[PDB]
């Protein structure tokens, strides 16, 4: 953490170690066996059904596989990449999240900052 | 970083970015500049839009392009 | 005790008798350039190593060789003196003999032809150990580089992202190229010439000519593979098999050993060692995983079964059978021991033969260039196999040796075929687990060039660079036609030499406005300049602290700035090895007692040894006192036994620098703030009142002497004449040369601008007809107390708030403190004028200058030169000079005038040195210097003469001085022998030669001194003469420049608010104002207090130092009250001994050594005189008094123990509630004068280039308004500030104009226009290939 | 290599 | 331009303008003396190298200068980077009618002045004193007003209490974070050569008294004169605006 | 495993300051090579905001993020209170019955 | 472009190798193309031939004088008369770079102390804009006739 912390917050860089999200809702499923990577399908309730991923086996996975997740789940641990949270959420999301989390820094020591500041930032 | 990459004002953007880069493509384009803001004000030394120079720029500007 | 201290004794304190006597802290400068000159008859460092180096320069293939005969060094053109009179560089002269050799063709003929021919000078350095490039006294730096030989590093972690951590060896010489090698996460071994691409190591291998055969039989071991008659074999052995596992069953000697499943335990590895089992048969699977070394053809059709480093397969393995191969070699594999490196290398390596290898390494360095087998053969050799293009330094031989476990560290300068496998083992051994990676921080791997060295290199690049037209004229040349001198040239050999001295990252000016700052800067070790490392180029941690540094570097001295740990300063008793690495001086406690002798330990040295703690109890009979005692052995400290003692520390401040030990209770304050009061301690400019350090650390002597700035006595004797001037000491008879017998004529020097335009000078501090021995102060000079380094002075400091006077850290200084003069330091500045001639004709030096006032005139001579004395200020007139300006052409308003009142104009401009605004002095020396030809001018004429007079007078007052201490050895010998006295003093001393002795050796005596007279008087003549041709002589200007007249004046800047002041213990501050001596708090006896500090900057920043500095000085102060009071109420010599004996006692375990054997009652009488202004005491850096000891010094002097009193305060009257830590302190005036910083500009003077406000002219630039200043007026509504800041005030050449004619109206109106670096940005853009444009109104 | 000093020694 | 001693001081961006006419003429003289192809094509390679080098210098093999071994700065490496154009010039540049000095207490001042040593005053000052001089039938014309000054003749101070009067001016310290790093103060004439800070506004210009310099700036339209009073003043600057706590808090 | 046991009163030994000397030489360094670093920071932000100036006076969006205290783990850090002084509604808030202003 | 030259008039009837040859037309086309290149201040030939040979002089006599020949000594050596020698090495000044770093070794460069001694100072421009008005009322003080002869003369 620290400055060099911050610097990365606003600069919206990836993350080392994503974390896949949901597109849609419904029952998520396996798929094809392990090359290269590995597989892993989107099943829609109602609407189209074209959506899948690849998600790696070397990389392990937390969502429920017989049960409902809603878009922007954790299908995996690790950091979270805001621009996954622009998508799947929308644009008050990702402001509320990089306001969280810029603050956090500055709150461990004795600095406060109206949120409004951050938000011109988030805005521009 | 890269927000401030892109800009309508490309003077504003060769004040601080890659100059030599900004310049060449701004320029294969035949963009425009109409200053519009705070740093390519300062640049061509004139009352920036904010403050007591958005008060000039306001009875300025009315009467501009109207 | 000696000489020099019965006028003042220093109480000392603590205890741990100091063992190892004060190095002369100037040696490391002097030493280093004392093996640079030192001729030697070997290849030793020096010119000597040079010229051996680069020489014999023999043609191509005409054998017109070319030898180095030997070097001289005349005598210097100039003296030091003179030397920085002129300006030009202290050098003496280097000849150098040459020989020049031929072998025309029976034949064997031999010719040769011998000279020594002059190339270039080069720069001597001082008995203080600095150089004069430009008149400008210099340091030269000494560098802490990377020590070559190899280097084993690591590079773990990042490394592809996988923690399969990887290994690399590095061979890095004094001079060439570098050697990599490095592995491969695959395991594989690779090999980097310089930085290059990337090769398999194999290669390098095959360019030395190793088949691969022998490749493979140099890393594994062969393991014997038969089939005797059948059922495969192996000549193992037991120890092969330990943690491996099986893969078989074992049926040897009929006993069933191991089956498969049970892999080799230990137990079975012993089990071996009974049987004696050297013989085992394996299955046709164990083989079908191994390798083969030597290749395997077949007896009879010549085809190849197998071929080097191949796998094996039960089908090739019945080719070999079938053959008839019963032996087969195979590599002793292993992937946990012995891995398979290289041959899994030789499989990805391209190229099988030599001259392929040599090719692949061609095309590697210089591509796209076709290789030929001569141009790689070259190429290969003369990388790491040349003496003439790769050396690696006794150092880097050393080195190289031992980290790789050898014998002789003395070795050739090349590599060999063994100094490369070798070091491909030893990576490999750490591939393996066995032996280790050396700190790449280590102390043991930063040798230190000093400047000894340095010019050495930079002459051998002078030497180098000439090399070519040497063989050039020696090859395509003729016979004897020519000489050994026709094919040389001075410039370019003293080049690479002077470019070194004049202009380096690592010779600089000397930090002159202190003698501590002196010492400590020549002792400076800084890592970056030539072969260094940019600040943006190292690292945050090799500027951290090393276990090492101990008693090398002392971890505390160093600057704050971006150079932190990269400038570190050498410590106390921290030495120079022979080769380049730094060792500390020890003692050696044998059996368990410390004997006396040192030893000093170099950085790998101490490594392995477990050296004592500084701080231990070791009085007694001198064994080790304390049973359990805290050391360091493995670079880790911790709790050792009594019998496991090796060394012992010489003293606790060892491990420091000069400047942090004299700070006193440094084992007080915390490191950041003893790290700022060190730096801050060599920026103490000299004061008027040199006043010695109430409370000190007894170093001072140690750097008051070392700094030449004082006078030591030669000779001992009897001082025959003292005065301001020169010192003339009758040597004793004892302590003198058995010819002419001389006398020590000291001459001291009288207030020299010092490079900080600062004040030096030496004062004497003997009267007339005083015993003197040697090491004895003959005279004191800036900043120096009859022997003791005087940075500072004592200041009564008080801790209490003052109406927030005080606030942050801000000082509140006395009135008294500026009325005495104290801090009152004086300054000369150097400013001259310089009439050169221009395009309108030479300029014009007289007093006719235009435009001018008859009050400024009249300071002026004949000549327009300011009189010598007179006083000046600011804006006067020092040397009238004007410049021829025609073609003027005014404007018609102004030709009306020229008519009206008949004022007609010069066509002459205004030059006139005038004094800088802000400073007023008086002038103390007025120079003038004459370009050869154009005659001279009245007062050049007159200060010629004063030069000439002047020189005469000293000269024949030297020359009396040795006639008279010469004649009297004449009577003397005229006497004994052939007594005459009352007719021998009868006739004149011219007549004493004429007589003469009857048969005796003393008539031999006579004929000595006659002989020494006259050669003394032809001796005279010389130097007389010399100095008048030198002084009539045409001075040496610069092209174009017809006269300059230097002017020296003397300012004497006060102590006023706006100066910083410090102490030295990390304190700083500035004074606020200077308050009256009514309104200064006071109290009991009704003294006032000189300086007020804050109480609420100690609690913050540790820095207690100045804590207890306070409560001993007032003690020491305290004494001096009872001293001063038994010398004013005159008692007796009673009281005095009395009082003064049991005060250099009190305290517990010391070491002082009573008085009273002293002279009795005439010297404790001049020790009481002395002593009046308090009493001096010591305080070393670890060995200081303590609470209880001061608590004790303070009853002495009747002092209360809590080290508070009462405070007045002298307004209201009362009395400050809650006890006040009052008493005295050192007070530093660091050389931030605010008379210096404050400046201001309104209207200046603007670049040519863009038109904003010259930033120069060192105050009257303006001020630069920067982005973030920009961004602040954004911040706020100001838009007219900021338009008329980067508009009116910077740019638009109409700005300026109109705003300033409207200023004088009344009229507050800015007409903005267009900024003119915007213009030139047009320009510069438009001027490219870039169109920029601007459009409507 | 690149400069076209190579181009010509070449 | 030439300069002291007769050595002329010239720009690297000759140099190189002189390196591309020398080989344009030379490929020209060559085209009119019927030279083969291996020469004429080396000299048009030469001839885009000077060009190119003279644009951009490091693009293509770094032409050095003269007798000095430095790289020659080219046309666009005066226009970008941190230093120079654009950085250094546009946005940034050094201005008239300000100064700098050594700082210190000052406890006596209210929250609004500041002392400002006297011959600074008089320094800064110099275009207003001039006038106000020459209007007050003190001073004959501008150049007499100028010797007036140059004098210290005993007038002029008052003339200068009266010029400072309600004219604020701007205290910046070195480090500029936020935007109260300048703020205006109201001048107080004072002796020595000290400028006097107010110590409630230490905090917020995070400055101590153990050597810090200060810059001013004397602002001069109507207009600058009231920014300073009513955007600038000091006492307009209670509660910083980053966060609504008071950057003006009692210290030590 | 070898702490210091004297105090600053007593006085440091040889041994005990060269920890010392360490950590002050990381401070040292760390607080003083940030300057850039920060200075790097704020540079950028400058550079992405200028032009951003309040001009209009009313947009006319109910939008408005959601505000809730960061309340996290054991206590509050920062109370809806102060998240939500000096700014702008976006929708009426009432009191916990529904249908209120 | 010399060894051109020295091809297009060559015999190889002579029998003299052409290597012999080509060298002065080559050599000479060089030596005199950098006495027209090298000074950004161009000097005519002569003058460069004539300061090179000063500088020869110069060099053979450090050996013997032991440091440097004496000002007035190449005057006798040289076919040239005496008190041209100073004037023919106060020229040999080269230009320096103004982007030449001044001291400290800080990014300040000759280029930044430069001033501009072009430009008066505004302190006179006042004076200028105060005696116009001062002529003028004085002048409007006079008689008419007087009046434009002043402002005619
Ligand atoms: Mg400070």
């Amino acid at each position: 953490g620290g400055l060099p912390r911050v610097a990365d917050l606003f600069e919206a860089r990836r993350p080392k170690e994503p974390a896949i999200l949901a597109e849609i809702s419904g029952i998520v499923s396996f798929g094809k066996e392990t090359k290269g990577k590995r597989r892993l399908v989107i099943t829609p309730v109602d609407g189209s059904d074209p959506y899948e991923e690849m998600i790696p086996k070397w990389r392990q996975l937390n969502v429920f596989e017989g049960e409902r997740v809603e878009r922007g789940d954790v299908i995996s641990d690790g950091p979270e990449a805001p621009h996954d949270i622009l998508r799947l959420r929308g644009v008050h999301a990702v402001t509320r999240y990089i306001v969280n989390e810029v603050q956090d820094v500055y709150r461990l020591q004795g600095v406060k900052i109206n949120d409004k500041h951050i938000e011109v930032i988030v805005r521009q | 970083t890269k927000a401030s990459l892109a800009t309508e004002s490309f003077i504003s953007a060769a004040s601080f970015q890659e100059t030599t880069r900004v310049l060449t493509e701004a320029a294969v384009a035949g963009k425009r500049d109409e200053l519009r803001g705070l740093k390519e004000n300062v640049i061509v030394g004139r009352l920036i839009p904010a403050g007591t120079g958005y008060a000039y720029h306001q009875d300025r500007m009315r009467r501009r392009a109207a | 005790y000696s000489y020099t201290e019965k006028k003042r004794i220093r109480k000392d304190f603590g205890k741990r008798p100091q063992v190892l006597d004060v190095p002369y802290l100037l040696s490391i400068q002097l030493d280093s350039f004392q093996k640079f000159i030192e001729q030697d008859p070997e290849g030793q460092y020096g010119l000597e190593a040079a010229f051996r180096s680069v020489f014999p320069i023999q043609s191509y293939s005409g054998n017109s060789e070319l030898q180095y005969v030997s070097y001289r060094l005349g005598e210097p053109v100039f003296d030091v003196q003179e030397c920085q009179i002129r300006g030009v560089t202290y050098s003496a002269p280097l000849r150098v003999k040459l020989r020049l050799v031929i072998y025309e063709r029976e034949g064997t003929v031999k010719d040769i032809k011998e000279q020594e021919v002059y190339m270039g000078e080069i720069p001597l350095m001082t008995d203080n150990g600095t150089f004069v490039i430009n008149g400008t006294e210099r340091v030269i730096v000494s560098q802490l580089h990377r020590s070559p030989g190899v280097f084993f590093d690591s590079d773990k972690g990042k490394t592809h992202s996988s923690g399969k951590v990887l290994y690399n060896a590095r061979i890095i010489p004094y001079r060439g190229s570098w050697l990599d090698f490095e592995f491969d996460p695959k395991d594989n071994l690779f090999v980097r010439i310089d930085r290059r691409r990337k090769l398999p190591a194999t290669i390098i291998l095959r360019a030395l000519n190793y088949t691969t055969e022998q490749i493979l039989d140099l890393f594994f071991e062969k393991v014997i593979f038969e089939i005797r008659d059948n059922k495969l074999q192996m000549e193992l052995v037991p120890e092969r098999l330990r943690g491996e596992t099986a893969s078989f069953d074992i049926e040897a000697n009929g006993k069933v050993y191991v089956e498969k499943g049970r892999r080799i335990t230990a137990r079975h590895i012993r089990q071996l060692e009974k049987d004696d089992v050297k013989l085992i048969e394996v299955p046709v699977e164990y083989i079908a995983g191994k390798v083969v070394a030597k290749d395997y053809i077949d007896e009879s059709t010549g085809e190849l079964i197998c071929a080097a480093n191949m796998e094996l397969s039960l089908d090739l393995l019945a080719k070999l059978s079938q053959s008839g191969h019963k032996r087969i070699e195979t590599l002793f594999t292993n992937d946990l021991d012995h891995g398979p490196y290289i041959s899994e290398t030789l499989r990805v390596d391209p190229t099988n033969d030599r001259l392929s290898a040599l090719v692949e390494i061609y095309r590697m360095m210089r591509p796209g260039e076709p290789p030929t087998r001569e141009a790689a053969e070259s190429l290969f050799e003369n990388l790491f196999f040349s003496e003439d293009r790769y050396d690696l330094s006794a150092v880097g031989r050393m080195k190289f040796n031992r980290s790789l476990l050898r014998e002789e560290i003395e070795g050739s300068g090349i590599l060999s075929k063994d100094d490369i496998i070798d070091v491909m083992k030893k990576l490999i051994d750490i591939r393996n687990g066995k032996g280790e990676v050396d700190d790449i921080d280590h102390l043991g791997n930063r040798r230190i060039r000093s400047v000894g060295e340095m010019a050495e290199n930079q002459f051998r690049v002078g030497l180098v660079r000439v090399e070519r037209a040497v063989k050039e004229r020696l090859s395509l040349g003729d016979l004897d036609t020519l000489m050994p001198q026709d094919m040389i040239n001075a410039k370019p050999i003293s080049a690479a030499v002077k470019e070194f001295f004049g202009s380096s990252q690592l010779s600089q000016f000397m930090d002159q406005n202190n003698p501590l700052s002196e010492i400590t800067h020549k002792r400076r070790i800084s890592a970056l300049g030539p072969g260094g490392l940019t600040r943006e180029r190292a690292g945050f941690e090799v500027r951290d602290v090393h276990p090492t540094h101990y008693g090398r570097v002392c971890p505390i001295e160093t600057p704050e700035g971006p150079n932190i740990g990269l400038i570190n300063s050498l410590s106390v008793y921290a030495q120079t090895n022979e080769y380049g690495f730094l060792e500390t001086p020890y003692r050696k406690v044998t059996d368990g007692v410390v004997t006396d002798e040192i030893h000093y330990l170099s950085a790998i040295e101490e490594g392995n040894y477990v050296i004592a703690q500084a701080n231990s109890n070791l009085d007694e009979e001198g064994h080790f006192v304390e049973d359990l005692v805290t050391c360091r052995s493995k670079g880790e400290s911790s709790l050792f036994s009594r019998d496991q003692v090796d060394y012992m520390d010489v003293s606790t401040q060892q491990v420091v620098s000069v400047g942090a030990s004299l700070i006193p209770f440094l084992e007080h304050d915390d490191a950041n703030r003893a790290l700022m009061g060190a730096n801050m301690q060599r920026q103490a400019v000299p004061t008027l009142r040199a006043d010695k350090p109430l409370v000190g650390t007894g170093m001072e002597r140690a750097v008051a002497v070392d700094s030449g700035v004082t006078a030591v006595a030669k000779r001992g004797g009897v001082v025959q004449y003292v005065d301001a001037s020169r010192i003339v000491i009758k040597v004793n008879e004892d302590e003198m040369y058995p010819g002419e017998a001389g006398i020590d004529i000291y001459n001291l020097t009288k207030y020299t601008r010092s490079n900080q335009n600062t004040c030096i000078n030496q004062m004497p501090c003997v009267s007339l007809g005083e015993p003197v021995e040697r090491g004895d102060v003959l005279a004191d000079g800036p900043s120096t107390d009859l022997g003791e380094l005087a940075l500072g002075q004592n200041m009564r400091v008080a801790f209490m708030p003052w109406n927030g006077y005080n606030f942050e850290d801000s000082i509140l200084v006395s009135e008294r403190v500026v009325q005495e003069d104290r801090f009152t330091t004086i300054h000369i500045q150097e400013l001259a004028c310089v009439s050169r001639d221009t395009k309108l004709g030479p300029e014009e030096i007289t007093a006719d200058i235009p435009n001018v006032g008859e009050a400024a005139l009249s300071k002026l001579d004949e000549s327009g030169i300011v009189y010598i004395g007179a006083e000046v200020t600011g804006g006067d007139i020092l040397v009238g000079k004007v410049t021829p300006k025609g073609e003027t052409q005014l404007t018609p308003e102004e030709k009306l005038l020229r008519a009206i009142f008949g004022e007609k104009a010069s066509d002459v401009k205004d030059s006139s040195l005038r004094v800088p605004n802000g400073v007023s002095g008086t002038v103390i020396d007025v120079q003038v210097f004459t370009r050869d030809g154009v005659e001279k001018d009245k007062r050049a004429l007159e200060i010629e003469e004063m030069q000439l007079k002047q020189a005469k007078k000293d000269l024949s007052e030297e020359l009396q001085i040795l006639e008279a201490g010469l004649f009297s050895r004449i009577r003397a010998v005229l006497v004994a022998g052939g007594v005459e006295a009352e007719k021998l003093d009868k006739l004149p001393r011219d007549r004493w030669l004429e007589l003469g002795l009857t048969d005796e050796e003393k008539q031999n005596q006579l004929e000595q001194l006659a002989e020494q007279y006259d050669e003394l008087k032809h001796e005279f003549e010389k130097k007389l003469e010399a100095k008048r041709r030198k002084i009539t002589q045409g001075d040496d200007l610069a092209p174009g420049v017809l006269k300059i007249v230097k002017v020296y004046l003397a300012v004497k800047r006060r102590i006023q608010p706006g100066d910083k002041m410090a102490g030295r213990h990390g304190n700083k501050g500035v004074i606020s104002k200077i308050n009256p001596i009514e309104d200064m708090p006071y109290d009991e006896n009704g003294t006032p207090v000189d300086i007020v500090l804050n109480p609420l900057g100690v609690p913050s920043r540790m820095n207690i130092g100045q804590i207890l500095e306070t409560h001993l000085g007032m003690a020491a102060k305290g004494i001096g009250d009872k001293i001063n009071a038994m010398l004013k109420q005159q008692q007796e010599v009673a009281k005095l001994r009395e009082f003064i004996q049991r005060a250099y006692d009190l305290g517990a375990d010391v070491r002082q050594k009573v008085d009273l054997s002293t002279f009795s009652d005439e010297e404790v009488m001049r020790l009481a005189e002395n002593l009046r202004k308090g009493m001096p005491i010591a305080t070393p850096v670890f060995d200081g008094a303590k609470e209880a000891e001061i608590k004790e010094l303070l009853k002495l002097g009747d002092l209360p123990t809590s080290g508070q009193i009462r405070l007045y305060d002298g307004r209201t009257g009362e009395q400050f509630e809650r006890p006040v830590t009052v008493g005295y302190m050192y007070m530093l005036k660091l050389n931030h004068l605010v008379d210096d910083k404050m400046h201001a500009r309104s209207t200046g003077s603007y670049s040519l280039v863009t038109q904003q406000p010259l930033g120069g002219k060192a105050q009257f630039g303006g001020q630069r308004f920067g982005e973030m200043e920009v961004w602040a007026l954004e911040a706020y509504g100001a838009a007219y500030t900021l338009q008329e800041m980067l508009t009116v005030k910077s740019d638009d050449v109409n700005g300026r104009t109109k705003m300033y004619k409207n200023i004088v109206d009344g009229n507050h109106q800015m007409e903005p226009g267009m900024p003119e670096s915007f213009n030139v940005l047009l320009k510069e853009i438009r001027s490219l290939g870039i169109n920029i444009e601007l459009e409507d109104e | 290599t690149t400069d076209p000093v190579r181009m010509y020694m070449r | 331009v030439p300069l002291d001693g007769g050595r002329f001081a010239t720009s690297d961006l000759n140099d190189l303008y002189r390196r591309v006419i020398n080989r344009n003429n030379r490929l020209k003289r060559l085209l009119d003396l019927a030279a083969p192809d291996i020469i004429v094509r080396n000299e048009k390679r030469m001839l885009q190298e000077a060009v190119d080098a003279l644009l951009d210098n490091g693009r293509r093999g770094r032409a050095i200068t003269g007798s000095n071994k430095r790289p020659l700065k080219s046309l666009a490496d005066m226009i970008k980077g941190k230093q120079g154009r654009f950085r250094q010039n546009l946005l940034g540049k050094r201005v008239d009618y300000s100064g700098r000095s050594v700082i210190t207490v000052g406890p006596y001042l209210r929250l609004h002045q500041c002392g400002l040593p006297k011959k600074m005053a008089l320094e800064l000052f110099k275009p207003f004193i001039y006038g106000k001089l020459e209007l007050r039938g003190l001073a004959t014309t501008i150049k007499a007003a100028k010797k007036m000054v140059e004098r210290e003749e005993a007038v002029v101070w008052d003339i200068l209490d009266e010029v400072i009067r309600e004219h604020p001016v701007l205290l910046n310290r070195a480090p500029t974070l936020h935007r109260l790093g300048i703020q205006a103060f109201e001048p107080v004439l004072i002796e020595g050569k000290a400028i006097q800070l107010h110590p409630l506004v230490c905090a917020a210009y995070n400055a101590d008294f153990d050597g810090d310099q200060m810059a001013v700036h004397v602002p001069l339209t109507l207009e600058a004169q009231l920014e300073a009073r009513a955007l600038m003043m000091s006492t307009n600057n209670i509660l910083s605006p980053a966060n609504g706590e008071p950057i003006i808090v009692p210290s030590q | 495993e070898t702490p210091i046991t004297a105090n600053f009163r007593e006085g440091l030994n040889v041994l005990q300051y060269f920890i010392s000397t360490h950590g002050a030489r990381k401070g040292l360094a760390d607080t003083a090579l940030k300057t850039a670093n920060s200075g790097y920071l704020t540079r950028r932000l400058v550079d992405v905001a200028q032009d951003l100036v309040v001009t209009e006076d009313d947009c006319g969006t109910h939008e408005g993020i959601m505000m809730t205290p960061v309340i996290e783990g054991g206590d509050v850090k920062e109370p809806l209170r102060d998240r939500v002084l000096g700014r702008v509604t976006a929708e009426d808030v009432l009191k916990p019955g529904t249908a209120d202003i | 472009i010399g060894l051109m030259k020295a091809v297009d008039k060559f015999e190889y009837r002579r029998g003299y190798k052409f290597s012999t040859y080509a060298t002065w037309w080559i050599r000479q086309a060089i030596t005199r193309s950098i006495a027209d290149q090298a000074r950004t201040i161009r000097i005519p030939v002569h003058m460069i031939e004539t300061i090179n040979k000063l500088n020869r002089i110069s060099r053979q006599m450090l050996q013997e004088m032991g440091r440097e020949p004496t000002p007035e000594e190449l005057a006798e050596r040289m076919l040239m008369p005496e008190d041209k020698i100073r004037k023919v090495l106060k020229i040999a000044k080269e230009p320096i770079s103004m982007e030449t770093p001044i001291g400290d070794d800080e990014d300040s460069h000759l280029g930044d102390f430069i001033e501009d001694t072009t430009l008066e100072l505004p302190l006179d421009s006042a004076t200028t804009e105060s005696l116009r008005a001062a002529t003028h009322d004085v002048l409007a003080g006079l008689t008419a006739r007087e009046a434009k002869v002043l402002r005619m003369r």
